[PDB]
């Protein structure tokens, strides 16, 4: 009836178990990283002026 | 025997969640609150694209960051330019019901989908002048929530009756299927290097496939209701899940837990759109209270509110250059906001 | 002699000769702006902000009750004029400039109000004037600028040009359409079930076509019935005008009961916040 | 129209207070003015609303009464006191005067 | 996609005549056209333009009171109308199609074209060389010159680069400053600045034989290039 | 200006867009829309048929009026995702099977699913134009079946006339929205030729309602 | 200045003939006082002509005198103009005028000042 599914949703968490992890400080660290290099080139977080902005109403 | 396979499942859920509680060893908070957090963000709406009869659903931006799709109820897939206002195409749907629609990375192609649960393919650069159905794949038993383009010969849709499907646009069959949901698919998202992506479904549940493998390759729970939208971060290593109790929750992906949820106890509507900017600092999320709200990625507090629509906003488009933001909402009028 | 010459030397004429009825209308014009001061500003807050609809109905009552409330604000004004600036006759224009928005461009609003529902309901033009609050701009623009032009007329330094014009006029277009509303909504053919809201549109329009055949008609009637027929002593002459200003003035208190408060769909709004 | 009726020439003594009515055919509540007019002279304002006095005259003189027959009193008499006094009614707008008194010694 | 012309041949002095451009294999309603003569010894010169839905419509100077100009869209049919000829007339008139949005090539396909013949504050652009002689193998380089900064505050310069081989039509080569047609080699580039304008070809053949011709395109297009020719 | 001359072009080439695309809103803006919906496949095939995948669009014409009805009852997903994009429909055509009162109950699963259609956040306005199914099948398994076995509550006798009417009276009972819904109720025969009549007739009292609503007479 | 109401010297009448009557105002504001013509005989008492606004221009008469007098009032030297017609011997009488003050309750309450009377023979 439905072994199939129960056997393939077995196979799935088991693979879904055996998945190498980092600690979530380390993506913490990684993700400030990122977020801080590219912060010099925002114009929606720092507001470019309005010469260079294509928008000009 | 079914009860042996019930307890080898929960006992695999545990050792999941056992995992997951071991490697967390710091939150997010802790470690993002020496940083000084971004403050007041007040945005302008530069433009305003007029010309819809009905409520728009998708947009797109090409990859140009200046020409945006957009669909609404009318049948028309109208291809705006944003510097001016003035339109390009205004392609007429066969079937007016469209709920998705995509720019090809390359600009030739154009993409929507909807009830029909046909992907029209529409081709934009041909030499007759006028925009033709280039192809119209077919094969999900479902609606299409929102079919993304990986390439000008691969396309990959997500539907309602639970599954996602890559497409090779010339053969048109289904080059591969992945299933796995037990609930139908809402949004779509790829990596920036275009090999792995993310689905979030009805489940309230997200899911890492590879789209080269075929098969599932993780899946994030932690929502308590429907998932309507859902972003990955610049980076590629996180993305932002939006679903329907209010909550924008960040997962990482060598994590494979929670990082961040963006509660707030004034809001108890749902989340229509999620986007990044371009540095992945900020996170505006198109909600159902007929405006979008501005979060910030590692702190929680808001930075400000896009209001300025007469419905809800449906859907939320930042251009690849970060240049500036678009909200499409159930009004006839899109908006270009900076 | 200038018309609101007369105007201003009808106004404290009945000062002597009947001074309790002049205290009595200082009472009723009084009552009009209590009754009509809060009703429309309640009107206008229920209806500019409390309602996202953008039809012609919606913006055409808006301007009505925009003069609905500069009439009600300048009746309590000539009587303060005339009260602490005794004199100052071609001094005190906007105290006559009040008939701007009554007897002229409140029986136009109402006209054009008429043939909107004309317009909606039966649809005998195709396009509506192709709907949008644009064409609605357009014909109030047009109202208020013609008002202007009749206005600037008559009482110049005719009479009976007022009336044929501004009066029989629109009267009888607006006779003539919701004459044509009622043979469209008693068409035979109708669902028998709708029959409560198809005659309750019947007695909400025919109710205010009396309410211009009370209203306005006997100031227009008077005006007429002075100039041809001059058998009519001073004492009538006087008194007349001066309750038939304030029955032309109990429009602006019976304005947004007909046409902003018995409709049941922005009704609720009120009684629900 | 309102017929005023005036009291006629009453005798007086030097310093005695004296006091004078004068009647009206309609109610008048308290609408009538008092006039005095010398002897060949401009007749001159003395009481405006029966009750009240202006322009600092001497208060020897003071009106009375309310609705419809009014009285003035005035006390003592004086050399410049002799005097023709007069009632206007007011409240409708034809405006009559009294008949007349004259005070002798 | 293909355009053919009827009309032409050799008429007196002074008459009328007609000319047809009727369209086949693409969208006629969503194209502007454009009328451009040629004489039989000079260069490509500008007639007449009208734009879809006959909103806007245009006229050379030089003809400018006595040609007149329509469009029929559910014949699809493109007419001029030819009063008061003159000697300087006598030309073969290229139709073309034009469709003008963002990213668009304009000028993309030219028609055939018929001769007529006859009995007897403009951007001037020059082209510095008239005939080059080549070898294939090597790099040809053509310089244009115009009278004004073709650059717009748009940022794209409106110049365009026009091949004619002998015989036949010509065809579009660089649309709007180095964006390359459709359908033609990647060998052919185009560069410059200002009023100053180049084409460059790194490798050419045989079949690159021809007269190549400028245009601008910042006001409407009244101005041509006296063509340069490559000969072998 | 500052203008270019492709820049105006481009400019003539939008307003040649807005006018088609107005033209073509105002074609599409008279025609009427009618989201049909049944309830398992009761009778609305055989609406369809006597007239004239995933959503199924049905165009027909009826004295000067336009109608599309869109069935969509070929989905099955969650309901509760796509119905928002039928809001601003003029009416709903329900279908509901009389014959299906013995057959847990598919009468009952039928009630269930007006009562999650009729009482939306969606449809608060939308009138559904309900259709009473074979009433010649109802009859003839009227005489033996009693109306007891899917109703535990009736206080009346086994003839259609009143047994009818209590299915009728009932199923209006699940409006929640009485003062701003109307909900129409036909008894559709096989044979009728007054199914898209009547489909007509409730049209047009929607259409003059929604007509007095805007000029504020009701 | 005081307020005043200077008035015409004496005037000889004849039956039959017509007279007119001019008082000026000063030391006040014109327009925001009535102007109020009085009769005095005599025989009799005095009898209450009628009166004008000089600003407004309504002037209102006795029924006994209404059209045998006519009141006129020019504004640019301040003088109100009271003309008879049809002058009778029982007319030789002494016209006054009288400055009326605008009250609420009734249209004039105060008749303060008057002028110096024109004396009329027929």
């Amino acid at each position: 009836a439905s072994i199939a599914q129960a056997r393939k949703l077995v196979e799935q968490l088991k693979m879904e178990a055996n998945i190498d992890r980092i600690k979530v400080s380390k993506a913490a660290a990684d993700l400030m990283a990122y977020c801080e290099a590219h912060a010099k080139e925002d114009p929606l977080l720092t507001p470019v002026p309005a010469s260079e902005n294509p928008f000009r109403e | 025997e079914l009860d042996q396979l019930r307890q080898e499942a929960e006992q695999l859920k545990n050792q999941i969640r056992d995992a997951r509680k071991a490697c967390a060893d710091a939150t997010l908070s802790q470690i993002t609150n020496n940083i000084d957090p971004v403050g007041r963000i007040q945005m302008r709406t530069r433009r305003t694209l007029r010309g819809h009869l009905a409520k728009i659903y998708a947009m797109h931006w090409g990859t140009d960051s200046r020409l945006l799709v957009s669909a609404s109820q009318d049948g028309k897939l109208i291809i705006w330019d944003s510097y001016t206002t003035n339109k390009v195409h205004a392609i007429p749907l066969r079937s007016s019901w469209v709920m998705t629609c995509a720019y090809a990375p390359s600009g030739n192609y154009v993409a929507c989908g909807g009830l029909d649960n046909i992907c029209s393919i529409y081709n934009l650069k041909t030499r007759e002048g006028n925009v033709r159905v280039s192809r119209e794949l077919a094969g999900h038993t479902g609606y299409l929530s929102c079919c993304r383009f990986l390439d000008d010969n691969q396309i990959v849709t997500s539907s309602g009756d639970t599954t996602c499907a890559l497409w090779d646009i010339e053969t048109g069959q289904q080059t591969t299927t992945f299933t796995g949901h037990t609930g139908d698919v809402m949004s779509l998202s790829l990596a920036p290097d275009t090999r792995l992506f993310v689905s979030g479904a009805c489940d309230a549940s997200a899911k890492l496939w590879d789209v080269r493998e075929g098969m599932c390759r993780q899946t994030f729970t932690g929502h308590e209701s429907d998932i309507n939208a859902i972003c990955f971060f610049p980076n590629g290593n996180a993305f932002a899940t939006g679903s329907d109790d209010a909550t924008c929750r960040l997962f990482d992906l060598r994590a494979d837990q929670e990082l961040m949820t963006y509660s707030h106890d004034n809001i108890i509507c749902g989340i229509t759109s999620v986007s990044f900017s371009k540095s992945g600092r900020l996170l505006l999320a198109g909600y159902d209270d007929f405006n979008c709200n501005v979060w910030d990625a590692l702190k929680a507090d808001r930075a400000g509110v896009l209001a300025g629509h007469d419905n809800r906003v449906s859907c939320l488009g930042v251009t690849d250059d970060g240049m500036a933001v678009a909200t499409g909402s159930w009004d006839s009028f899109l908006k270009i906001w900076n | 002699v200038p018309l609101f010459h007369l105007f201003a030397r009808l106004d404290e004429e009945l000062h002597g000769t009947f001074p309790g009825l002049w205290l009595a209308l200082m009472a009723v014009h009084g009552a009009i702006f209590l009754a009509g001061l809060v009703l429309n500003g309640l009107a206008l807050y229920v209806f500019c902000c409390r309602t996202r609809a953008k039809t012609p109905s919606v913006i055409y009552t808006i301007n009505l009750v925009v003069t609905d409330l500069l009439v009600g604000l300048s009746l309590p004004t000539r009587f303060a004029v005339y009260y602490g600036a005794r004199g100052c006759l071609r001094c005190a224009f906007p105290h006559v400039l009040g008939y701007f928005l009554n007897m002229h461009c409140s029986i136009l609003f109402l006209t054009c109000i008429c043939v909107d529902r004309y317009l909606a309901i039966v649809r005998p033009e195709g396009s509506r004037r192709c709907r949008q609050p644009a064409c609605a701009r357009a014909v109030c623009a047009f109202v208020w600028l013609a008002a202007g032009a009749v206005t600037l007329s008559v009482l110049g330094v005719r009479v009976f040009a007022l009336t044929v014009l501004e009066f029989l006029l629109p009267l009888l277009v607006i006779s003539v359409f919701t004459g044509r509303i009622m043979c469209a909504l008693s068409r035979p053919g109708l669902l028998h079930q709708g029959r409560q809201r198809r005659v309750r549109a019947m007695q909400l329009l025919l109710t205010v076509l009396i309410i211009f055949l009370v209203c306005f008609t006997p100031f227009h009637a008077r005006q007429v019935a002075v100039a041809l027929w001059p058998d009519m002593p001073h004492h009538t002459s006087l008194v007349v005008y001066h309750v038939a200003v304030t029955l032309s003035s109990l429009n602006s208190c019976m304005d947004p009961i007909v046409y902003c408060f018995v409709t049941s769909g922005f009704q609720a709004t009120v009684r629900g916040l | 129209d309102t017929v005023l009726t005036q009291s006629p020439a009453l005798a007086v003594s030097l310093g005695q207070r004296v006091t004078i009515s004068c009647r009206a055919s309609k109610s008048v509540s308290t609408y009538i003015h008092w006039y005095q007019q010398r002897s060949g002279q401009q007749p001159k304002l003395l009481i405006y609303s029966a009750s009240n006095l202006e322009s600092g005259v001497p208060s020897r003189f003071s009106g009375s009464g309310s609705g419809t027959d009014f009285t003035l009193t005035i006390d003592p008499v004086e050399p410049d006191d002799i005097a023709n006094y007069y009632c206007q009614q007011i409240n409708e707008l034809p405006y009559t005067f009294g008949a007349g008194t004259k005070l002798e010694l | 996609v293909q355009l053919v012309e009827s009309g032409g041949g050799l008429v007196q002095p002074g008459g009328s005549r007609k000319l047809s451009c009727s369209a086949s294999g693409f969208a006629f309603s969503s194209f502007g056209m454009h009328w451009v003569r040629q004489a039989p010894e000079k260069g490509l010169e500008w007639v007449a333009y009208i734009s879809s839905g006959s909103g806007t419509i245009y006229y050379a100077d030089t003809v400018k009171g006595r040609f007149t100009i329509s469009r029929d869209d559910p014949k699809n049919t493109l007419f001029l109308q030819m009063t008061s000829l003159r000697s300087e007339d006598t030309a073969m008139y290229y139709c073309v199609r034009s469709i003008y949005y963002y990213g668009s090539s304009p000028f993309d396909f030219w028609g055939q074209g018929t001769t007529l013949t006859v009995s007897s504050s403009d951007i001037v652009m020059t082209q510095a060389t008239s005939s080059v002689p080549v070898t294939p193998g090597e790099s040809v380089s053509i310089s244009c010159r115009s009278s004004k900064s073709l650059l717009h505050s748009n940022g794209n310069t409106y110049l365009y680069w026009f091949l004619q081989r002998p015989g036949q039509s010509p065809q579009l080569l660089i649309y709007r400053m180095s964006n390359l047609a459709s359908g033609v080699p990647d060998r052919f580039s185009g560069s410059g600045s200002g009023t100053a304008f180049t084409l460059t070809i790194s490798r050419l053949e045989a079949e690159d034989v021809g007269v190549y011709y400028c245009m601008q395109h910042l006001e409407y297009p009244l101005t041509f290039g006296a063509g340069t020719k490559l000969e072998l | 200006c500052t203008l270019s001359a492709e820049d105006k072009a481009a400019v003539e080439r939008s307003k040649m867009i807005d006018r088609n695309l107005r033209e073509d809103g105002e074609k599409a803006a008279r025609e009427v829309k009618l989201l049909l919906l049944g309830a398992g496949e009761s009778g609305k095939n055989t609406i369809v048929k006597q007239m004239k995948t995933g959503i199924v669009e049905t165009h027909f014409t009826f004295k000067d009026l336009h109608f599309k009805m869109f069935d969509v009852g070929a989905q099955r997903s969650e309901r509760k995702k796509w119905i928002h994009c039928f809001e601003g429909v003029t009416a709903i055509i329900f279908c509901v099977a009389l014959s299906d009162y013995d057959l847990m109950n598919r009468m009952h699963e039928s009630m269930k699913l007006f009562d999650s259609i009729c009482n939306n956040k969606w449809f608060t306005d939308t009138s559904i134009i309900l259709f009473l199914n074979k009433k010649d099948l109802f009859e003839e398994k009227i005489k033996k079946s009693p109306l007891t076995i899917c109703y535990p509550e009736y206080a009346g006798s086994n003839t259609y006339e009143e047994a009818a009417a209590y299915i009728q009276c009932q199923f209006e009972d699940l409006n929640k929205r009485k003062d701003t819904k109307e909900i129409y109720t036909h008894f559709t025969c096989s044979t009728d030729t007054k199914n898209v009549q009547f489909v007509f007739d409730a049209v047009t009292d929607v259409i003059i309602k929604n007509n007095l609503k805007d000029c504020g007479l009701f | 200045s005081q307020v005043q109401l200077q008035q015409s010297g004496a005037e000889l009448a004849k039956p039959g003939s017509s007279v007119k009557i001019s008082c000026k105002a000063s030391g006040y504001t014109f327009t925001s006082y009535y102007i109020s013509w009085i009769k005095q005989t005599t025989g009799q008492g005095l009898k209450y002509i009628g009166f004008i606004n000089p600003g407004s221009g309504h002037t209102n008469y006795n029924e006994k005198f209404k059209g045998k007098a006519t009141l006129t009032v020019d504004k640019s030297s301040s003088t109100a103009f009271m003309q008879l017609s049809s002058l009778t011997p029982d007319d030789s009488a002494i016209y006054y005028c009288a400055r009326g003050a605008g009250g609420f309750l009734r249209i004039i309450t105060k008749f303060d000042y008057w002028g110096q009377g024109v004396m009329v023979t027929v």
